RNA sequence: UUCAUCUAGACAGCCGGACGGUGGCCAUGGAAGUCGGAAUCCGCUAAGGAGUGUGUAACAACUCACCGGCCGAAUGAACUA
């Protein structure tokens, strides 16, 4: 256990004194294919090292003696966040990181990434699913055996975890708005951190 | 035109049965006979060894495309007489495929793979060969992988 | 009593994921990581087991190990009387 502890510490040290800049990438809601693809795109350009918050915090505190910069990086590693080290233009590294986003389906009890509406379109299903439509109280009429939502309804949005009801509704609507992807909290660069924005 | 996608696992260079063709393709107005024949033609080299066959149904053309399967390709290079189901079930494989050949399969599979290095992709394909259980360069793929890891098999990374 | 885990976050719970190659090969009537048979393959790895199990004729799909987030300091096992 302590051996692999030291190994992880050494790898963090290597990246910290081998890569001029790093990004603080959040992996919340993110699948594994996501960060695999992001590493594939970043290959050569950037490397990705993610891990346990306490792990990285202790490593940083133990490197503090030699690197007096990272006390400002200590208070930024919270939640599911890791470090993408690089020696390449911050902008392009960032867009490559935040570009690979897979449209996963709307699942029950899953915080909606954005304001998922029910935008009116000839959806093409039947009273069986009109049951769900009424369940969530969206006026929907059976147009030639193809449902149409008369009025847009503000079902879900950022946060407000998607209950089974809305999840099922969006699944039958065949919309995958949960385009999960790695986010960026802050940006370390040459001993200077600044927000991504 | 509609971009449709459908594959199978029909056995290589063996006419595909209509009971295993019609349920999938039959609905979308496409000839199972044509599908089977095209599969056999694309698996001419693969004869006997099952292969995945992607079909792009762009307005109803049964144009088979063999997608490279690492293990099946390994067996095709193993060159064992096409597996004779009749003579004996579960025909074992013991192909002597050379390091050059396994590297070749690595280059022909890296396209759709995730191995960091060409060496990594070689280790993947070697692991597939190990799963197959054949002996490779008079050695097991496990020890070949360990040699590559310990820096013995200098890989032509091109 | 002895052996362990543990602020370099222990056990419990909750939440998120739990891969690519790969529905791996072999076949099973049908197995799709899992009725199944050998190896538990490489890479990315925080993690992911050709998977832990369930489900399905098979599926599609879940779920667990596993890893993270929270939490805050204790916990687990085998014994003795």
């Amino acid at each position: 256990i302590r051996e692999k502890k030291a190994e992880y510490f050494a790898k963090l040290r290597e990246y910290l004194e081998e890569y001029k800049s790093l990004f603080v990438v959040g992996v919340d809601n993110v699948s594994s294919q996501q960060m695999h693809e992001v590493r594939k795109e970043l290959r050569g350009r950037a490397v990705v090292l993610m891990g346990k918050n306490t792990m990285v915090r202790r490593a940083i505190r133990g490197f503090l003696s030699d690197l007096p910069d990272f006390e400002k990086l200590l208070p930024f590693v919270k939640g599911n966040v890791g470090f993408v080290f690089t020696n390449e233009p911050l902008t392009e590294i960032k867009n490559v990181i935040v570009s690979n986003r897979v449209a996963a389906p709307a699942r029950a009890g899953a915080v909606a990434p954005e304001d998922i509406w029910v935008r009116a379109v000839n959806t093409g299903m039947e009273p069986g699913k009109t049951s769900f439509f009424q369940a969530l109280g969206v006026p929907t009429k059976i147009a030639r055996g193809t449902i149409e939502i008369v009025s847009d309804v503000k079902v879900v949005d950022a946060g407000n975890k998607v209950g089974q009801s809305e999840a099922s509704l969006l699944n039958l609507l065949n919309i995958s708005p949960f385009t999960f992807g790695l986010t960026v909290v802050q940006v370390y660069d040459n001993g200077q951190v600044f927000p991504s924005s | 035109n509609e971009v449709k996608y459908l594959y199978l696992r029909a056995v290589g260079g063996e006419v595909g049965a209509s009971a295993a063709l019609a349920p999938k393709i039959g609905p979308l107005g496409l000839s199972p006979k044509k599908v089977g024949e095209d599969i056999a033609k694309a698996t001419k080299e693969f004869k006997g060894i099952k292969v995945t066959v992607q079909l792009k149904i762009q307005n109803r053309q049964a144009a088979a495309s063999v997608v490279p399967s690492a293990s099946s390709l390994v067996i095709t290079a193993l060159k064992e007489p096409p597996r004779d189901r009749k003579k004996d079930k579960n025909v074992k494989h013991s192909g002597n495929i050379q390091l050059d050949e396994i590297i070749e399969i690595a280059r022909q599979m890296r396209d759709k793979s995730f191995g960091r290095t060409l060496a990594s992709v070689t280790k993947e394909i070697l692991g597939t060969a190990q799963s197959v259980g054949c002996r490779v360069d008079f050695k097991n793929p496990h020890d070949i992988i360990e040699g590559i890891n310990a820096g013995e098999i200098e890989i032509p990374e091109n």
